[PDB]
């Protein structure tokens, strides 16, 4: 990203910590819910109590 | 911790983490304590198990 500092322009990066900060055009939503029921179908719970 | 003298080893209780609480579960169990030896094997075969 780029920003703004004592009116002049830099560039800033950081690290994307948790796996959900990816934007959802490369990771939609409804893939996250399917991708939680893989967790849930190697955790034994297919349907959840 | 004698696992290798043990009669039940850390198979079994990985088995029960992942446990759905239903009866079903009870008899696997009980199944997996079939014994792995010739009169078992025969007797267990002979009644096509």
């Amino acid at each position: 990203t780029h920003c703004q500092e004592n009116s002049e322009t830099v560039a800033l990066c950081t690290p994307r910590i948790v796996i959900g900060n990816l934007p959802d055009g490369l990771a939609p939503g409804p893939f996250h819910e399917l991708r939680t029921w893989e967790i849930m179908e190697h955790m034994r719970l297919r349907p959840p109590p | 911790a004698h696992e290798y003298h043990n009669w039940l080893r850390s198979p079994f209780s990985r088995y029960s983490a992942t446990c759905p609480n239903v009866l079903h579960s009870v008899m696997t169990l009980a199944a997996m304590l079939y014994k792995i030896s010739p009169v078992s094997l025969v007797l267990q075969t002979k009644a096509h198990i």
